[PDB]
């Protein structure tokens, strides 16, 4: 789908999380690891990896 | 001394005009337009063969983002792609709307994609004959193939306007590059009016370490 307000409001959550990048919990890096596994798979490469 | 170089073909529009950044395709440009030009110069072109290769002039090293549509428009191309002087053309009026939008610059005269530092707005396609989209596809594809590989090297995001144009994008490239495929701007149901491809590309960049396209930069007053 790539271009809705749904992709948006993703892309900025992995942005947000990508910035503190102080996961408190197993499911805080999980999702961060979830998004960008969704980002590149959806836009090809982001320039971002997983932790 | 000077950024621009030139070569010389055996076809109008004779001599093809270049910035340095795109030195490394221009052997095989000129190879490539050689053996075609005369099949495409048979039928009348958007834009005229002198302009093709216009944008052969801009720089890459400050290209954050390429804006690329299918092919020039079927008339008054100018060999900008999206460009139309005038204001007149659709797909630029209906992409100015998405960003008086996002932007809240509720009065302007024009827009213009290739005034925007950081963008190379781009045609995949660089010609087709007056009146008909992707009539010269045939003709186009090494070179497109080459060209856009080349854009890519230099950008973060490539974005391309044409769910159906470009739904078989990826295999146009050797490595990977971030791509986003939206809406034509007169795709149906105005379905490029709920597309937020503008906003993604800059979210994108900071992902990418990169500093977010001024859209509003594109407006002229």
């Amino acid at each position: 789908a790539m271009t809705s307000s749904a992709d948006l409001t993703n892309l900025k959550e992995l942005l947000s999380l990508y910035k503190s990048l102080r996961f408190s919990d197993s499911a805080a890096i999980e999702k961060y690891n979830s998004l960008v596994e969704w980002g590149t798979s959806t836009y090809w490469k982001i320039g971002v990896q997983k932790v | 001394q000077d950024p621009m170089n030139s070569v010389t073909v055996s076809h109008a529009p004779y001599t093809i005009t270049y910035h340095d950044d795109w030195e490394p395709v221009m052997s095989q440009l000129v190879e490539f337009y050689n053996e075609v030009a005369s099949w495409l110069l048979r039928d009348e072109t958007s834009p005229i063969p002198d302009k093709f290769f216009i944008q052969l002039k801009q720089p890459l090293r400050n290209k954050r983002v390429c804006v690329c549509g299918i092919d020039p428009y079927p008339k008054d191309g100018t060999g900008v792609p999206f460009e139309s002087p005038n204001f007149t053309k659709k797909s630029i009026k209906e992409i100015a709307s998405s960003i008086s939008r996002l932007t809240g610059v509720i009065d302007y005269k024009g827009y213009n994609l290739n005034i925007i530092d950081g963008v190379i707005p781009w045609n995949y396609y660089l010609s087709c004959k007056l009146g008909e989209t992707k009539s010269h596809a045939i003709y186009w594809d090494k070179i497109s193939k080459l060209l856009l590989q080349h854009i890519t090297k230099h950008v973060s995001v490539l974005y391309c306007l044409g769910k159906t144009d470009f739904s078989n994008i990826r295999a146009k490239l050797e490595s990977g590059v971030t791509t986003i495929v939206g809406y034509h701007p007169a795709a149906r149901d105005r379905q490029f009016e709920k597309d937020r491809s503008f906003e993604i590309i800059n979210v994108l960049l900071e992902l990418d370490n990169k500093v977010p396209i001024n859209w509003a930069q594109g407006f002229i007053y």
